[PDB]
Parts: structure tokens; sequence; C-alpha cells
RNA sequence: AUUAGCAGUUUCGGGGGCGUAAUGCUCUCAGCUGAUUCUCAAACUCUGAACAUUUUUGGUAAGCAGAACUGGCGAUGUGGGUUGAACCAAAUAUUGGGAUAAGACGUCUAACAUUCACUAAUAGAUACCACAAAAGGUGUUAGUUCAUUAAGACAGCAGGACGGUGGCCAUGGAAGUCGGUAUCCGCUAAGGAGUGUGUAACAACUCACCUGCCAAAUGGACUAGCCCUGAAAAUGGAUGACGCUAGCAGUGGAUGGUCGAUGCCCAAUCGUUAAAAGAAGUGAUAAUACUUUUAAC
RNA sequence: CCUAACUACUAUACAGCGAAACCACUGCAAGGGGAACGGGCCUUGCAAAAACAGCGGGGAAAGAAGACCCUGUUGAGCUUG
RNA sequence: CGCUCAUAGCGACGCUGCUUUUUGAUCCUUCGAUGUCGGCUCUUCUUAUCAUUGUGAAGCAGAAUUCACAAAGUGUUGGAUUGUUCACCCACUAACAAGGAACGUGAGCUGGGUUUAGACCGUCGUGAGACAGGUUAGUUUUACCCUACUGUUGUCAAUUGUU
RNA sequence: ACCUGCCGCUACCAUCCGUUGGAUAAUGGCUGAACGCCUCUAAGUCAGAAUCCAUUCUAGAAAC
């Protein structure tokens, strides 16, 4: 009816350090640093020395259960990120009505061009931390990094989102900027 | 029954619903733009006052729009622009319900505006003759430091503030020995400049010159033409009986059947089609008019080019009867609201 | 009946009418048929039986009944085919329904639509069931459960409300359980009669006898 | 009234196969007979039952119409169901106090605590009663049965996924996979003469099928609580309102406890009745057309 | 079409002059139940003296013991084999 | 069926609902009298959304169409004929979607029908007369009360300062 | 009577003027579980309606 849930154990490793202010995290690597706020569902969450944070909370449900597992996961994937940064390639299709994709390197604002006949000025500002860089592959791919997944990630769906044709056939143009190497990370 | 028809539009608009006698005689809005500006430059408000309408030719500015470079006419409203006379600064503070009039100051070189509304009031009487009682600023010394005093204290505690002005209306051709009052919030820069130059502006006197540049779209007040009570006809545009056998009225035939088993707001009827309020917007503004010193006219022609003569805006015959342009004025897009010599009220957008 | 929408008849009231020499003016019953599958299958080789019931206690039109026959003789089809299914439905539709018509009015009534002299002219013919009374009835062999049970299955839909599906434990259109059956081979008491089984039992109806098990042995 | 096949018949009915054809056998199909099977037949019955509730005829139904038994309402109210002619309690002389009934107890509004679950929903919140159904949900809870699992499972990811063989056909291409029919054997840890994607059909890839690792549970088909979907209509609106939600003041329970009728208990007062009494607290009066007592209402 | 203006006159204000029909009580709403469409009952929304001139939604407005229709062992006017 | 292919789009026999915009059934309400049908006028609301806003499916390549969600925010036409809603044509339009409000809306209109008397025919009647048959002509009263609305004064007929 | 007729009213029988922010629904995604994979969802979050609510405009309370 109501059952108790299981620790969630995470090695850390010596690399950042994973300071935890009243159930709110902050992971500080190499790459940077990346803040979260938790206790969302009233859930403990210790550090045993430091090389291991734990999550739990002693009685409750599935949902509650779920939510544990959810959390250690998200924040595992920080700590890999802060040491070693996230990578999302998104590769772009279109030369039959050929494809101008720009960047502005600066504020870290991709801005898309030309595509599917539109004379419009598409500008995508990503969000707070990543980056982005263009990069000669084969004539094609926006590199998008970033330390946060979450929000990279984010960010490259709204992208996606933007450079598609919201009228008429969704197969006539298959065509667009989609995301193609993820997962990528890098140690270079 | 369904209707029938599809249309009935809501003859009128429910956006100007309480349609009485408005409040001000003059033009009054209860709204400004926000702070984004310089400062004293961006005073934001102005009173004009009306003196009717002319034509204007000129040439469009649109391309593909028969021809950007032909000329076409266009009415304009032309209105007497006194420069006014601000006197009060006054600080509002922003609280759990609104803004709030903490405490004004006013300047002691002039207080003629204060008896200005005095000798048209009372009726006992105790204190026409020239005094007070609902606190005034006088005093030369021990005032000085009451308003050093209220200065600071606005200038620290929160929220914008506004300046109390007047039109000088003895000196415009409609004598009226009470002026009209405005507030004109002073928008941009910070509080503490804001606060302070009101103080030093006081015994100055602004222009409309000093709030609008010649090509600026304005956001228009005013008071609409006092007509008087009529019924619903062309209070509301509705129709009528065009071939007419019928022993009823002009006035209109259900108002809101045995529906709600009562009558609604929502029906047109028989009130009043004059003073009411209203705002319109983006008014281009065509020519700021100079002042008249009495001897020349130049002034008020504008170029001497495409002009080609000299003369004032007023008409070969004049303003005998009506509103005089003596002084600065304003050639707006046609149309505004209100009679031929009323009180308007200006804002920027 | 499909002039009306069986709203109307879904609930088992009124003492029931029949045909009879006083109900004359019937129509036809809709199944005039309770034979879906190979009849001439022998009562030793189908050992399962499934069965489909009502759920609840209501009028189960015979159009309706009509109707889910042919989820199980299309379905008869797909899956197995007329070697497996052997069915005698296991309700019929002696009972009647009446309609006193006003459908006479449409713009106006001569009055005759009104209550007087109400009572309705036969139109209609339709099963009482109450809930355990059962509808549909497949014996089969038993490598054909999941893909009979379907059958049983859309038949459901086709019947007002609920309806149970099962499989019984005997041999189908016999009393006797599968755990009761073997013993009718072994104990030389079965007696084959081409679907179903008579079954050797002694007694005595006669004055001395003795032909009571020589007779069907 | 009515379903099924079975058997025994066929010099009686019909048409075939067996010597030409039949009824000579044997068949499906007629008729008759015998044993079994389906549904039992308000006007059938061997047997045989103890406005509202219950029964019940008409009627698709109706806050329709027509009966039965009891109860009410109506010619009695009060408390309770928000409110309400009929449902609940329960019947009214007039009062006092005590304890109850139905109904409640976050607040409106007198009345509370403790305890276990369940629901997360624009909800859900006491009969009559102000509607909801068939049919869906990998929502959550609770169960039931069979299957699998240290002979190493489950999901995951990784390896393998063959020989005869291009199976025979159609083709003269269809070589597992436009497609028809058979659908076997070897060998192996395992591999359908093949689950699709793909290709001219193949090739190529994947699936069933097996195994490598990781390492303890897994899988499934149903039942049934609450919730959701189904679930649309006319002024602005209804658990009566507010409002409530991670124990709730919602639902379903558990253990006490409290409020509360003109009901009940007790007391008082007045009348009525029945019975009795007479100097009516009328102990000098001399009353019975009157007063009093006792009891019941 | 699409309404417009104008004058008379009434209305509108005054001065005199003064009226009726009608009127259980009375006049704010939503919803509920209730002789099933409430102003009053119930529960909510609310609420602000005294009034003016227009308007016609409501008062299941008013005028008329509906004569439409039925009934009563009520009549009449007329018709006929 | 849709070549093929159950559910793109439809959907048999069959089954369950909702609706009150059809008409019946009923006769609770009204015969101390709710003025009956339509049209004009005018608002309001409902959504069962025709258009448009944004979305998702399609046998959606493009084009156009079809299907569906959110959503009622804004549109929802001009005419012939008909007493007429209904009906049917012509023409526009993005579209000319269905409805509700005492079958919204008669002290708002009109009276074209339906509604008396006069009267023509046809059928029926021995006849006086009859007709959910046709034809034609036929007085539409009242707000100067309360409320509701519209605008117009005035007031906490002082909340316990004037102005 | 007719012509002409200012001022004044008035005509799609003329002229001028009709804004920008957040919040979302549907829905499309993200990270990511419950259910080692998976999945827009559960915790969480992004984009997103002629929609909502503000800004605008009207009125201005037995409100200051």
């Amino acid at each position: 009816m109501k059952v108790i849930n299981s620790s969630r154990k995470v090695q850390i490793p010596e690399n950042v350090t994973v300071d935890v202010k009243g159930r709110s995290v902050k992971v500080t690597g190499p790459r940077g640093t990346l803040s979260k706020s938790f206790d969302h569902a009233s859930v403990d969450i210790n550090l045993v020395g430091k090389k291991e944070l734990t999550v739990d909370l002693w009685f409750g449900n599935r949902k509650q259960i779920a939510c544990i597992k959810t959390i250690t996961s998200i924040i595992e994937n920080m700590i890999t990120g802060v040491t070693k940064g996230y990578e999302y390639k998104m590769r772009f299709v279109y030369a039959h009505f050929p494809i101008n994709v720009a960047v502005t390197d600066g504020g870290r604002v991709v801005e898309i061009r030309n595509f599917f006949g539109e004379k419009i000025v598409r500008r995508i500002e990503l969000l707070d931390g990543i980056t982005c860089y263009r990069n000669e592959k084969a004539k094609d791919e926006i590199v998008l990094t970033g330390n946060s997944l979450e929000l990279l990630s984010q960010s490259c769906a709204t992208i996606q989102l933007r450079s598609a044709i919201k009228y008429k056939d969704v197969r006539k143009f298959l065509d667009g900027i989609y995301v193609s190497e993820r997962n990528v990370l890098e140690s270079n | 029954m369904s209707h029938r028809k599809f249309e009935a539009p809501r003859h009128g608009n429910l956006g100007f619903r309480p349609r009485k006698r408005a409040a001000r005689h003059q033009g009054k809005v209860k709204s400004f733009p926000k702070d984004d500006r310089t400062q004293k430059v961006h005073l934001t408000a102005f009173m004009g006052y009306k003196a009717g309408m002319t034509h204007v030719v000129r040439d469009l500015e649109k391309p593909g729009s028969k021809m950007h470079k032909k000329e076409i006419v266009e009415a304009v409203t032309i209105i007497e622009c006194p420069p006014m006379y601000i006197v009060g600064l006054v600080g509002y503070v922003e609280t759990a319900q609104g803004l709030k009039t903490y405490k004004t100051v006013w300047a002691q070189h002039l207080s003629d505006n204060f008896r200005r509304r005095l000798y048209k009031n009372w009726y006992k009487s105790k204190s026409k003759k020239a005094f007070t009682k609902y606190v005034k600023q006088y005093e030369t010394e021990e005032g000085k430091k009451s308003i050093e005093a209220s200065l600071q204290a606005i200038k620290k505690r929160c929220s914008v503030v506004r300046v109390i002005a007047h039109t000088q209306v003895h000196k415009l051709k409609l004598t009226q020995k009470k002026a009209h009052v405005l507030e004109i919030q002073v928008n941009g820069g910070s509080i503490v400049e804001k606060v302070n130059f009101a103080v030093a502006n006081f015994e100055k006197t602004v222009n409309v010159t000093g709030v609008f540049a010649e090509n600026e779209l304005i956001d228009v007040i005013g008071v609409t033409k006092g007509k008087g009570f009529n019924g619903v006809i062309k209070r509301w545009g509705v129709r009528k009986l065009p071939r007419k056998t019928h022993k009823g009225l002009r006035k209109v035939a259900c108002i809101g059947a045995w529906h709600p088993s009562r009558v609604s707001t929502t029906v047109p009827r028989a009130g009043q089609l004059g003073y009411h309020h209203r705002v319109e917007r983006n008014k281009k503004i065509y020519r700021i008019g100079q002042a008249q010193p009495e001897d020349g006219k130049q002034i008020s022609t504008g170029k001497t080019e495409f002009d080609l003569t000299e003369k004032t805006i007023n008409p070969m015959g004049g303003f005998a009867h009506y509103g005089m342009v003596k002084h600065e004025f304003l050639m707006l897009k046609g149309c505004v609201a209100g009679p031929r010599k009323r009180a308007l009220t200006l804002r920027k957008s | 009946m499909g002039r009306r929408p069986a709203r109307c008849y879904r609930y088992c009231k009124n003492k029931p009418y029949i045909k009879s020499r006083y109900c004359r003016g019937v129509p036809d019953a809709k199944i005039r048929i309770f034979d879906l599958g190979r009849k001439k299958a022998s009562t030793d080789e189908f050992p399962l039986c499934v069965h489909l019931i009502s759920l609840e206690k209501e009028q189960l039109s015979s159009e309706a009944i009509e109707a889910g026959r042919i989820s199980c003789n299309k379905y008869i089809s797909k899956t197995g085919g007329k070697d497996s299914f052997h069915m005698r439905v296991r309700v019929h539709p002696w009972h009647v329904l009446r309609i006193n018509k006003m459908l006479s009015c449409a713009g106006a009534d001569r009055l005759q639509t009104g209550m007087r002299g109400a009572f309705g002219k036969p139109m209609g013919t339709v099963a009482r069931v109450n809930i355990g009374q059962i509808i549909f009835s497949i014996r089969t062999r038993d490598n054909m459960l999941a893909n009979v049970v379907e059958a049983l299955r859309r038949s459901s839909y086709k019947f007002p409300g609920r309806q149970k599906i099962v499989v019984s434990k005997k041999w189908g259109f016999t009393a006797y359980n599968r755990e009761a059956y073997q013993k009718l081979k072994a104990d030389g008491r079965l007696m084959n009669d081409g679907a179903n089984v008579k079954v050797i039992t002694n007694h005595g109806t006669l004055a001395q006898y003795a032909k009571d098990i020589a007779a069907a042995n």
C-alpha cells in the first residue's frame, strides 16, 4: 500500500566538488560549474565522504521511487558534463533549394537564412551557458557543445522545431536542421 | 429563433459603453508612456487648444503607392498651442493599491493659478479676498525650509512624478480668468534628476516644441463635440422602416426579449452624444507652428519654397469669431476630437 | 426489431407472449437456424466446450442473435474451419414485442394514435434470458480455444450490455465432466449416438431383467 | 409450440454410385418408427411456493393511464432530508429540565477526537433525487492462475543466425520475402524451405532461434476498488454556499464521543375522560346546574 | 441602399389648471425545489437618500366571469322525407 | 469497400447513449382571458466549428479536397418565387454552419396567412348548412404605476471638519 | 413658388484614427524515470491559439 524506497547511490570522480546546500546541487568540474534545484518530492540527499552522493526517502510509493531514480540520473549526467563537455551535432538537409546557415559567435546565436524558398531571417538565441560553432565536415553540420546536457539539447530541439514547414505536407520537404551525432563527449 | 441574421454585430462598441458626460472640461488621460528616455526633454504630455481645420497638399512617402513623390491633399487640424507655466512639482509614491499623493511642492514666485481657481468659486466665502484653506505654499525663508524637506523626501522615497503645469489662456483669443491645470508625467533617466529639475523649471515656461519634434506621432486626447441628448438612431447607427407605415417610433424594436426576463445593458438606448472622452493615436504631426510677435508672418507660412508667398495659416478674412492663432501652433494629421474651440490635451505615443 | 432501437426492449418485463392460436399476426423470427459448422461430428472427438452467457437479465433480440452467429461463422473459417465449431446457440426467441403505432402522425393526428384501443400489434420477435442462461455454445477440439473465444468475444459486442465468456469442464452437450467421461470408455458404459452419449446404466422397468446391460452393449 | 444429429427402415418418396437402372445394398435427402438432444408453451401444467414500499396490466416511455396489499398525503404539524404535500424520524393542550430519533459534527450551523487504507480527478461528497450506458486506459490500488528463473533468467548491449539450396513451380528474373503448393533433412550452442525492411528478384539488413557479458527476479491473461476516457446545448451558477486535496472537511472502513423533535423519561400547569369524594382552607357560612381528589390523554 | 436636414405642434421648463383605468402585499438578480417559467420560499450573487426625462424586457401588465374547445338532461335563430 | 490493405476515408447485420432544434404521446399549469403564425427590428447566449487563428492525420507530391483537437475570439451576404419558418433557383463571398432565449422579440411594427360576421366556386347535404378545399373583403386599444435599461441631477436626507 | 445660399448640422453622397506584453489549450519537443531499454510525464522543463489575463481605451466605488 505504502512501501519503503531504496537509496540510489552514485560514485563521484575526484575531478569535481559536489556540494549540496539544503537538498540543492552544485557540481564544479573542469568545464566550469552547474547548479540545480531539488526537493520537489521531499527527498533526502546526502554526501558520504566526497566520492559518493546518495538520494533516498524512506517511505512512499512507486511515484516517489521513480523520482529518486530520476534525480540521481540527472545529477550523474551533470557530473559527466561539467568534467567532460557535451556535444550535440545537428546536420541539415537541403541541396535542391540550397541552404544557408549562419552563426553569431559573440552572442552564441545561430541564424538560419534561406530554406524552402524563405527570404526571412530566423535567429534562435541559444540557452544559458551553451555555445555553437561552424565545422567543415562535408560542407554541412553545426556543432553545438555545452556542459548542461538538458539545456543544450533543449536549445537544439528548439532550433529543429523552428527550421521546418508548418503548412502543407511533412514529406514534400524532409528538410530542415535535425540532430545527428548526440550523446557525444570529448577529451581533446 | 436562430436570429436569423448574422449580421447584427453589436451596433456600437461596449468599450465606450457608459457614454456619459465626461469628467474633465479639458482633455485628460489617466495613462502615460513608460521609462526609457533622457529627462526634461521628454515631458510626455502637453496641452493645446483647437482652432479649426485646413488642408495641405504634400507628397506621399510610400513606394508603390500612386507614386512616392506624387501630390495628395489632406486635411489637418490646426491647434493654438500656447506655452505652459509649470508651477507645482508633485511626487507620487507607489503602494499596495497603486500610487498616491504623498506631497506636492509649489513655486514661491507665482501663486496666481490658485487665485484663478477662486473668483469662480465659494458661496458663504471666508477666504476669497486672496487667502487659502486647502494648504498652499507662501513665505520666503521659513517656507523654503519646508520645500527643501519635501524635495529630498520625495526624491528618496519611491516612484515617479509629474509637474503641475497650466495654460496661458488670458493671452489667448478666448478670454478666461481661470486657466487649465495639467500633469505632464516625466519619463527617463532617473528619479533624482527628475525631482530636481522640476524646481528649476517653475519660473520657466515650456513650449510645445519642447515636447514634440515635427515628425512625431501623437497620443491625442480631447472631449467630443457636445451634441446633447439624442435617441437610439445616430447614438448607435441602427436601422429603420424606409418605406414607412409604423405607429411606434424611429426607436428600435426588441430590447432584450423575454429572454433573461429583464432588459440588458447591451441594448442601444436613448441617452447623450457629446462630451465623452476618448483617445485617437498615431497622428503624424505635419508641422510645428511658430510664435508670432505681431510683426512677421513668414513664420506661420512654413516654407517659402512651394508655399511661394508670405501668409499666416489663418484664413484670408482670418478668425474674428473663432480661436485666432497668434502663438505657437500644431499642424497634425486631419481630425482631432472636440469642437473647434476646445481645450484639448496631447500625449506622446 | 430494426425499426426500433432495442433500448425500447432490453429489460425483461411484462409476462411473456408467444406464437399460438392467440397471437397469430406475428412476423417470422430472424434466426430460423441454429446450425453452425459440422453437425455430423462424433461426441468422442471434440472434447472442449466453450460458452457465452448474458451477464445481465434482459431480452435478447432475434436480429441480434443472428448478427452474433456471423461472428462465429465468418470467424469459423479464418480460424480452424467447419471441423471445429458445433453450435446449437442455446437460446431461441419465443417471446414477441408489440407496437402501438403512432407513426401515422407526421404533421397531425387522427386521435386513434392516442391511448384508446392502445394494445399493440405483433412486431418484433425476441428472446428472454436470465444471467446464467446460455446464449452461444461451441463444442470443439482441444486445439481451438483462443480461436473460438474471439468468436464469442466478437458476438458479445453484438449483444446488449455485459456478456461473459467461459470454458466448461465437460465434453460439451453432456452432463458429464471430462473426468467422468473417461469412465464411460473404461467401464464399457460408453454408447455412441453420433453427437450425444446415452451412457449405459443398469435399471428395472420390466418383470425379470437382464437385457438392460445387454441391450446397447 | 420447436433445434439437432443417430439408428432401424425403403414391395411405401426421389436421384445418384455398385451387373443398364432403381427401393437389392450404400448414400445425401423425403416419409414413418425407436432411442437421445435444443428451447420447457399469460389464455399449457404431472408438481407446487412462502404519492411511497411491494405486486402488476396497457403502454418505447411519461411527474402517462388502470388494478392489488400495506403505509402515508389529503383534515392536522415538528425535527431531518439545503429547500420541498407524500421519503426519514415521528405525530402536535401549555411549560420546565434530562436523555434520545433521523440527520449531522472545517465554516455557514448547535456537534469531536483517534486510527487504517484509497483518490490527485476542470474531481469526489447521504435513499426518494434531480440521470448515465455499451465500450476503452502499460493511471494507481487490490487480487487470481498458469508460465519462466542461479541447468544464469528478465530487459539491455555484443556475437552467431548455416549446408543440401537458387527447395520444387510460375520462371526461362522472381535466387525465403509480386506470387501458387509441399514445407523435409543435415549439422549445430542455434538457426521457419523464413518476420519484415530493402532489392528488377537477389545481394544487404533485421526477426523468430540461439549464445557472450551484466546479475535477481521475470512474464502473461483476467477479475475488481477508486480515478480517467467515453461524458455536447442554449441568462451567470451550484455536494445548498464557502470551500476543500500530500489522513481530507472526498470515498470505504474501524474505536469511542458529542449535538439534536411538539418523539421518550421525570416534574409542573391547564383542560377532557373514567372512578370517587364534599365543612369546595366554605374546621362559626352551607354547597352537588358546583368544587375537589386519583388516575389516563 | 442609408439615412439627412429644416419648420410647425405636442412633448420638454415654468405659470395657472388639473385626470383616470388600475391597485391581495409589493417591487434587484442566478440557481434550486414547489399547482413543473418566483419579487417574496431556500441558498448564493449583493446592497445604499430623494428624484428627472426617455425607453418599452418583466409585473405568467390592464381592459372582458374567452363566446376557440368541452360540459350542463341550459337556451334561442333557422332547417328537414 | 477502399486495386492491394478492416479502421486514410467509410462502414453491414448488430449493439449503447445523448439531445430537445422534428412530430407524436400525455393533459400537470392556464378558459377570475399568458394576444395565435410568419416577416422586419435588436441583443444576448449554445456549440453539434461553415469561414478565419493555431495545431495534428490523409489514398497530403504541388494544387485543391477530406478527416480530427483547441477554440464560440470575429465573421455568418444580395435577390427571384412562396403568407411561410421550410422549400427551390440566380449572384457574390474567406464562408454564406445548426441552434437556443414563452416554437426570443404585437402597450416594438406590420396583418401577408390563421381568426367571426358579407360574399363566389367546387365537392357534400332532401335542406338549414359543412369543408385540416380554393377564392376575395375584413376597426391590431392602453405606460402619465412599480421595476428593468439609458442617459441626467442630487446624496453617505452626514460617514460624525469646511472649501 | 423657384434659383442661389454662408454659419450650423451631416454623408462610404466626404475626411482622419484603431497598440504591445505575459499566461496558457490543443499540440510539437527536451532532459528523464516508474518499466537497467523505452517513452513530451510521472518529478521537471522548453515552444506554443483569432484563446485567457494585463497594456490600451470607457466609466469611476457608503474607496483613498
